[PDB]
């Protein structure tokens, strides 16, 4: 087909466009030089044109997500929907798969990544992906508590660990090396945890620091498009900012070597809000977000996403088993758990972030500090660790908060507990993000760090025709005083194109194509690879509960496979 | 005689994936490693009816038709119903189950699986209090206390103990000798015969017994000197065994889902397991029955948001076990048509439900002759999953394993039948 | 202002009619009331397809009195989330009568199905016959249940009445089966008849009074002694009661169970 | 002449005996771990066609472990 | 509990059964006839017989 | 109190191949002298002599 | 005699359902009632004798059989199937799950015959 988007104010930070009236030309799914004048014209006049949104960190497909769906029928009853032409669905904080895809598209998102996939449960993730419409996607296999990973790194055998990763990435059709509470979830297999990056789990005798550094070497030896994706030890603990700063330094002398894309950072640290806590207990608790922001500003090896508190009743779901039990022990609410043999753990607990409550008030402020005190938006991504800190449907509200210090002050001086002012600096910060900087943290930074900025996160020629048009006129609209207009216009996009096909018109879904599954294809020395694959199968016969032949994901589960090349022989 | 190894067994929720099939001339004639039940499903027993072709009853005698005519009659029934019930699902693969949900939306149906006569009570329990589980390999490699509460694995999950208890694991290299085995059952089952501790409690008193165990666990004296026929001192000793575990697993089954209290028996079992984790690592696993009952609940949940007893009558999905369950719609005479796929409610529902199935149109996607096919008005024989057709199944603790097609069949698969049926139901509206 | 709904033959496929409540009738003529949406299975139908309608309208819900002059044993959700006015049912009802109501009064002169007064916030429900399970309960998964209002069953009820209760008052003048007050956090339940078993199971707070016999009780309750002539939430009950605190399977539990001394001697330790 | 003896008509094919057997375990890591052998290995017995089936009785040391792991007396050590 | 040789005479002679001993059959891995001894000071009436 | 004295008929040595042992417990049950046993790990994740 | 009826799985009923509900194998394995030897004495029956089972919810005829898995006093066991589901409690207590286990029933000897599978289903007047 052919499309041309006319007279829209274009915001594309990867190509230096900062709200310039400019036409975008689309053909057969790509953005092109121009088109014949029989092209269908989309009048974006008086409206903002951005690339399709790219979510680097969401919990949307797989076992832990579906437990949250299953064991919260009351979350479904709060928010059940059925619109003509669409599938039925429900779930306010943990939406069903069709609903998940619909709601990402409505707010202009075309690509979102599943953040924590247990390898033995990979078929489950991909099956939900198939029932997730529109968005392209990928899943992050978990490595930070894997028995092969711990055994190989403790043997000093980084090369063998790299071959195992190559096999696992291919066998699970995964995309990044995700690290969640290294060693601590293995320790939770006995009802324990680790504390700090120098505290090993039982038997395996390898510290979190060694896991982080070993896995960052693997990542770059395999030339993966993304970096290691790190969820630090000691999540949610007063005084954990010291653990977090030490975790950031572990791999910073390793040089990034991606074979595909333009990633120039070796560490991606996710939902850093939960890792920026000062004090020693909940009673002397304070925000240490300025120290974290200062580190991010002064260092050029790291990208972060925030994990902003939306101040809702939501659901927590992480591969951080012991943390979730600790949460259940605090609020008393229903607790799910799943220790996965040889691989990982997980847990699910509802949680209510009331603005009137002191700690959630500070936590809200900590995320705002991280957004506003980090000077260069090229290092930060907008997230809520969906749904841990809030559902992704709240991203437009986070945007509005960042573009309007009046919106923030309304909350701070009204509902917000006074600890937001007493234990944080959010109230002294009057910075407001610009439409360009918003575009940067919702599309460009994530696309680049993920290694997909060739085709995603930008409107330049050669990209995929993933386009969003929002009904905002930047020459007319005041984002500071009209913050509610911003939130609503970013929640219901005027028009969204997915690979050159219109899928949303005026906030409503009009087409549901299946998206692509990106995964990482890597090649490793045949001799090493054979040696590892012999040891792996031998361990399956002894210790796994399934036969080796049945473990890898069959091609039936990737109807629309999109391999991305890492290292090649 | 081709040997097919690494076959996944399509019977029980243990979902053994190490079956070896003896294939002699596009037919399965024997197995290796499969238990006596598993072997029975893989192998045809002489004299048993296997439906070659579709059927429709006219005068109490069935008449052979084509797939198209039988699917057309079936789609006609569903499309003009005002409260159609689509029940079963647990013995077919997940793609067929997913078409079923889209069909249930189109038809405005109630879609429900066998959970509503099985671990549905466990589903209701876990929605209220949570779900602390692990996978089989963790039990195998870590567990030193194993508990079978109200289940009889020797008879219903025959290889479950050998795979999880006698098995030697990384931190349990002595196998059976490294594990304390507890069975809780009013009967001296063949499972209880292997146990180190058999709590032969009074029937229908588990809830009372677990109330005493929980209260003793939290440091409270037990009011009565005998609970559920178990002496006070023996209850305190049992609780001490659980507190001293390095890794405990609680397997449980129909003894507490079917007995007095139902979902509240599971409720209180779950909360004890949760609270045990302040003293010892503890988890539970429900002994899911059919090899892919867990799969239907997975699929339904992720597509609609709810696991079973899902009503699409209003467009939005709505959920109320006790109203929108299969036995509720039949016993209250709400349903005016029943579609049965991969299940035998004729054999396995109570008489009050059977009384309603006799009054309404009944459609059966069934390969064999059952009590359900006796109550049926249309019969549609499919290809059997894990023998003649492939697709995903979910083990009892959520592990997805792809069933395998061992032999060829001229018959249609469940997924194919439903896809054509769906298309015709759309039409008839 | 009285508005009469006279049922035609009830269908085997039940009706759902949450729009039968003063809040919806207010401001509408008799004819507009006839065009009101109700569900008939997977079909939306008009109220007039199953009810004759007569009477005088009114602008305000406080002033409307709906009279269902017949048996609607197969009609669900009558009075759901009503806030004012009155409904009188001269016959039986199906499930969810008064579910989530905030005010007004509902009288069922016959029997009511399960989930009568589920998630009640305020108002009165009076059932002159029997009720099913889950009188005054919560919804699946939600740990926040009924928080106000009063329900009265003059006959018997069944299982899990008062499930996850968090306020309000339930009175059963007859007998109940098992597990009244399961997971109760707050409120008051009075059972003037008997209980088969599991009164107060896993309760964390609130008060349960049984004036008849509990056949079985629970080892997790501590015995506190005997109190005579007690008054709970404006309800006075003469005579002596055994007093129990629990359910101490739950952490921090403060629930109270009172059981008449006459019929429960076997329950004392 | 005490030796192994099966009663396949009493057997559930549950596999307890195959796994418990130290001879089987020594020879097959899969058996040792509670799995039926998939690799071709020569062990004392397996479950075949749904029932225990002695294959290499010459390897049996008549220790009685398998016997004590069966609750239905489907495998015994006795005079032959 | 170090000096204690677990003869069990206190446990027999306690008039109110306040002393409990965790008896066991020895093994080469646990070569002791008992693993613990305890006094329930809620029951003890301090007669000094033990 | 070193009150029991014993002398044995034979002198010798016991040798165990831990990796060949499959822990079927036969020898443990057979030993008339209680020499052999299956130690329990003191801590989760701790391994013992088979 | 008033007994408690428990129902559930047996390995033989499992083998029978996967061979065929139409085979005699299924009647022999699921149209039975397992009883303790001592209960059969007090009632004057032996293995193979047929038993009339009456409950509040229906009636059925099953063949008596000595239980190899011993039962507590006062309990009998009928394997899951259409014969067992003639007499167990249907009501779900608003959970959707019928009460399949532990149901008060009356048992008496009978010279009446055990109905096979197609014949038993005729009682529902299809
Ligand atoms: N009295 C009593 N009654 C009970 C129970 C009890 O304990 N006691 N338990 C209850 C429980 S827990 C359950 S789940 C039910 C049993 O639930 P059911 O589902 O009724 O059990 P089955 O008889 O195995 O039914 C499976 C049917 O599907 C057919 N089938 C096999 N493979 C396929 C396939 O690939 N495709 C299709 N379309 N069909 C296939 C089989 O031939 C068989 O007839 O019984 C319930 N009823
Ligand atoms: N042979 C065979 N195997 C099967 C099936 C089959 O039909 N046949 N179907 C499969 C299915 S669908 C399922 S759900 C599983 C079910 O497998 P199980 O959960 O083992 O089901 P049951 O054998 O019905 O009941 C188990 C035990 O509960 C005990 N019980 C009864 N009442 C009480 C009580 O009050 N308290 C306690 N603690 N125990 C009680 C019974 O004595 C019985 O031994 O089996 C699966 N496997
Ligand atoms: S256990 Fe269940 S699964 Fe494994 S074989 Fe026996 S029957 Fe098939
Ligand atoms: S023998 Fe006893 S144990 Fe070995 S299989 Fe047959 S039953 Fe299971
Ligand atoms: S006796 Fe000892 S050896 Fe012979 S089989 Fe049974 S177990 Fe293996
Ligand atoms: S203490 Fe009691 S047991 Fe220990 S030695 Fe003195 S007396 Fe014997
Ligand atoms: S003092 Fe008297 S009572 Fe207290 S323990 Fe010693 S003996 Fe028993
Ligand atoms: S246990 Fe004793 S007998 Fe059994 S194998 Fe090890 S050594 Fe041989
Ligand atoms: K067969
Ligand atoms: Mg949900
Ligand atoms: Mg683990
Ligand atoms: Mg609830
Ligand atoms: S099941
Ligand atoms: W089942
Ligand atoms: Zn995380
Ligand atoms: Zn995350």
């Amino acid at each position: 087909m052919e499309y041309i988007i006319k007279n829209g104010f274009v915001y594309c930070p990867l190509n230096g466009v900062d709200g310039e009236k400019m036409d975008i030309c689309v053909k057969d799914g790509k953005i092109v030089e121009s088109v014949s004048d029989s092209a269908k014209v989309i009048d974006a006049s008086g409206k903002i044109v951005m690339p399709g949104g790219v979510d680097p960190h969401s919990h949307i497909a797989g076992a832990k997500v579906n437990v949250g769906r299953m064991y919260r029928p009351e979350d479904s009853k709060r928010d059940a929907e059925k619109f003509k032409g669409g599938r039925a669905g429900s779930g306010f904080s943990v939406p069903s798969t069709f609903m998940t895809g619909y709601r990402y598209a409505q707010m202009g998102y075309t690509t979102a990544m599943e953040a924590a996939m247990p390898p033995l449960l990979a078929r489950h993730t991909h099956e939900e992906f198939h029932d997730t419409p529109i968005i392209d996607h990928a899943a992050y296999p978990l490595f930070g508590n894997n028995w092969f990973v711990m055994e190989y790194l403790k043997e000093g055998d980084v090369d063998a660990c790299a071959a195992y990763a190559s096999w696992l990435l291919r066998a699970t059709k995964g995309y990044t090396i995700k690290i969640v509470n290294p060693a601590g979830t293995e320790a939770w297999g006995w009802g324990g945890n680790v504390h700090g990056i120098y505290d090993p789990a039982p038997y395996f005798d390898i510290t979190p620091a060694e896991i982080i550094k070993g896995l960052a070497e693997v990542n770059e030896k395999l030339q993966l498009p993304h970096s290691i994706h790190l969820h630090c030890n000691d999540l949610g603990h007063p005084g954990n900012y010291e653990t977090t700063l030490a975790s950031f330094d572990v791999p910073k002398n390793i040089k990034p070597n991606p074979a595909t894309g333009s990633r120039d950072t070796v560490l991606y640290a996710t939902h850093v809000q939960f890792h920026s806590y000062g004090g020693t207990t909940w009673r002397d608790f304070v925000s240490e977000a300025p120290k974290i922001a200062d580190y991010v500003n002064k260092n050029d090896h790291i990208v972060i996403d925030v994990g902003q508190i939306t101040l809702d009743e939501t659901t927590t779901m992480t591969a951080d088993g012991p943390m979730e039990y600790d949460l259940h022990s605090l609020n008393g609410l229903k607790w799910a758990n799943c220790d996965v043999e040889l691989e990982t753990g997980s847990g699910v607990v509802p949680f209510i972030y009331s603005a009137r409550a002191p700690v959630p008030a500070v936590q809200w402020a900590i995320g705002m500090e991280l957004f506003l005190l980090i000077d260069n938006p090229e290092k930060v991504c907008l997230t809520t660790d969906s749904p841990n800190a809030g559902p992704f449907t709240r991203y437009p509200r986070v945007i509005a908060w960042l573009m309007s210090n009046k919106y923030r002050m309304n909350l701070i001086e009204g509902e917000l507990h006074k600890w937001a002012q007493r234990k944080s600096t959010v109230a002294t910060i009057d910075r407001e993000y610009t439409f360009s900087e918003i575009a940067q943290i919702t599309r460009a930074t994530s696309a680049k760090v993920l290694g997909l900025s060739d085709t995603k996160g930008h409107l330049g020629v050669g990209a995929d025709a993933d386009i969003a048009v929002y009904d905002i006129n930047p020459e007319t609209v005041d984002p500071s005083a009209e913050y509610m207009a911003i939130e609503e216009a970013f929640s219901r996009a005027a028009c969204v194109l997915k690979d050159g096909e219109i899928v949303v018109k005026d906030g409503e879904v009009v087409a549901s194509p299946h998206g692509r599954t990106y995964w990482v294809d890597t090649q490793v020395d045949e001799s090493i690879y054979s040696e590892v694959l012999a040891n792996v199968e031998s361990k399956f016969k002894q210790y796994y509960s399934v036969n080796f032949a049945n473990y890898p994901v069959q091609d039936d589960y990737l109807p629309k496979s999109a391999p991305v090349k890492g290292v090649m022989l | 005689m081709e040997y097919v190894k690494n076959v996944v067994c399509p019977f029980c929720g243990t979902l053994c994936d190490d079956i070896i099939c003896k294939v002699e001339g596009n037919e399965i004639v024997g197995t290796i490693n499969a238990c006596r039940i598993g072997h029975s499903k893989f192998v045809h027993a002489e004299g048993a009816m296997r439906y070659k072709k579709p059927l429709i009853r006219k005068n109490g005698e069935f008449v052979e038709v084509s797939y198209d005519e039988a699917i057309d009659k079936a789609a006609k029934i569903l499309a003009e119903s005002k409260r159609p019930l689509m029940y079963g699902w647990s013995c077919t693969e997940c793609e067929a189950q997913a078409v079923g949900v889209e069909l249930a939306e189109e038809a405005g149906a109630v879609i429900d699986n066998t959970a509503s006569v099985c671990h549905g009570p466990s589903v209701l329990a876990l929605q209220d209090v949570g779900y602390p589980i692990c996978t089989f390999g963790e039990v195998k490699n870590r567990a030193d206390v194993v508990v079978y509460w109200g289940c009889n694995p020797m008879h219903a999950h025959p290889r479950h103990m050998s795979r999880n208890v006698f098995a030697r694991g990384f931190f349990r290299e002595r196998g059976r000798s490294d594990r304390t085995l507890i069975v809780v059952d009013p009967r001296k089952t063949d499972s209880a015969k292997l146990a180190d501790i058999h709590l032969q409690l009074d029937f229908d008193r588990d809830y009372e017994l677990l109330d005493a165990m929980r209260a003793c666990l939290l440091g409270h004296e037990i009011l009565y000197d005998e609970v559920a026929g178990v002496p006070r001192e023996q209850i305190e000793e049992a609780v001490e065994v659980l507190k001293n575990a390095q890794f405990g697993i609680l397997f449980f089954g129909m003894g507490i889902t079917h007995s007095r209290g139902k979902h509240r028996n599971i409720d209180t079992a779950i909360m004890m397991v949760q609270d045990l984790n302040d003293y010892a690592k503890w988890t539970l696993i429900p002994m899911r029955g059919h090899y892919n009952v867990t799969g239907f609940n997975q699929v339904c949940t992720w597509e609609s948001g709810y696991p079973y007893c899902v009503d699409f009558s209003g467009g939005e999905p709505r959920y109320n076990p006790g109203e929108t369950g299969a036995n509720d719609l039949l016993q209250n005479r709400e349903a005016d048509a029943m579609m049965v796929i991969a299940s035998d409610p004729g054999a396995h529902f109570p008489q009050r439900a059977l009384e309603r199935m006799a009054e309404i149109p009944v459609i059966a996607i069934e390969p064999h002759r059952t009590p359900t096919t006796e109550m049926a008005d249309i019969i549609i024989p499919p290809a059997i999953v894990g023998m003649e057709a492939e697709g995903t199944a979910y083990r009892m603790e959520g592990v997805p394993i792809r069933m395998k097609k061992v032999v060829d069949s001229d018959l249609l698969s469940d997924r194919e039948i439903l896809e054509r049926l769906l298309e015709k139901v759309r039409e008839y509206k | 202002s009285e508005i009469i709904l006279t049922p035609k033959e009830q269908p085997e496929v039940p009706l759902e009619a949450p729009n039968i409540k003063p809040d919806v009738f207010a401001g509408k003529s008799i004819e507009e009331i006839k065009n009101i949406q109700i569900m008939h299975g997977n079909e939306v139908v008009k109220l007039g397809d199953f009810f004759e309608v007569s009477g005088e309208p009114a602008d305000a819900p406080e002033d409307i009195k709906i009279i269902i002059d017949g048996d609607v044993y197969n009609t669900k959700r009558i009075g759901q989330e009503m806030t004012a006015g009155e409904i009188i049912v001269r016959g039986n009802v199906n499930m969810y009568v008064g579910a989530g109501m905030k005010g007004g009064k509902i009288t069922v002169e016959g029997n009511a199905g399960s989930w009568a007064g589920q998630d009640m916030r305020g108002g009165e429900i009076e059932i002159l016959g029997d009720a099913g399970d889950y009188v005054g309960s919560s919804y699946r998964g939600d740990w926040r249940g009924m928080s106000g209002g009063t329900i009265t069953v003059h006959g018997n009820a069944d299982n899990e009445i008062g499930e996850y209760m968090n306020g309000g008052k339930i009175i059963i003048k007859g007998d109940v089966n098992i597990m009244p007050g399961i997971h109760m956090n707050n409120g008051l339940i009075i059972i003037e008849g008997n209980v088969v078993a599991r009164a107060g199971g896993e309760m964390a707070g609130g008060t349960i009074v049984v004036k008849g016999m509990m056949q079985e009780f629970l080892a997790g309750f501590k015995y506190l002694g005997v109190e005579k002539d007690i008054e709970v939430d404006g309800e006075e009950l003469p005579g002596a009661f055994y007093k129990f605190e629990g359910d101490h399977a739950i952490k921090g539990a403060k629930g109270i169970v009172y059981a008449a001394v006459g019929c429960n001697g076997h329950i004392a330790p | 002449a005490i030796g192994l003896k099966a009663y396949p008509e009493l057997c559930h094919g549950c596999g307890n005996c195959v796994i418990a057997c130290p001879v089987n375990a020594l020879r097959s890591p899969e058996v040792a771990g509670g799995k039926g052998p998939t690799d071709d290995v020569e062990i004392i017995m397996i479950v075949e066609d749904g029932v225990v089936n002695i294959k290499n009785p010459d390897l049996c040391g008549k220790c009685g472990t398998c016997v004590e792991s069966c609750p239905v007396d489907a495998i015994r050590l006795e005079e032959l | 509990k170090d000096t204690c040789i677990y003869c069990g005479m206190c446990e027999e002679m306690c008039p109110v059964d306040a002393i409990e001993i965790d008896h066991q059959t020895p093994s080469s891995a646990s070569p002791v006839v008992a693993t613990d001894i305890r006094v329930d000071e809620d029951k003890c009436v301090h007669c000094g017989i033990c | 109190v070193d009150a029991a004295t014993v002398t044995k008929p034979f002198e010798g040595e016991l040798i165990i191949d831990q990796d060949t042992c499959q822990a079927c417990e036969t020898c443990v049950m057979v030993c008339p002298c209680n020499v052999l046993s299956f130690p329990k790990p003191e801590k989760p994740g701790e391994k013992t002599t088979k | 005699m008033r007994v408690i009826l428990n129902t559930g799985r047996t390995i033989w009923q499992g083998q029978a359902i996967e061979s065929g509900k139409d085979l005699k194998m299924y009647v022999d394995a699921a149209a039975i009632i397992q009883m303790n030897p001592e209960m059969m004495k007090q009632l004057g029956i032996a293995e193979g004798d047929n038993v009339k089972v009456i409950s509040e919810y229906g009636d059925v005829v099953v063949k008596a059989v000595e239980a190899k898995e011993p039962l507590p006093e006062g309990m009998v066991y009928i394997p899951m199937g259409p014969w067992a589901n003639r007499v167990i409690r249907p009501y779900t207590d608003s959970t959707a799950t019928p009460s399949f286990k532990n149901i008060p029933v009356e048992i008496i000897p009978t010279d009446e015959e055990v109905l096979d599978m197609p014949t038993l289903m005729k009682v529902y007047g299809k």
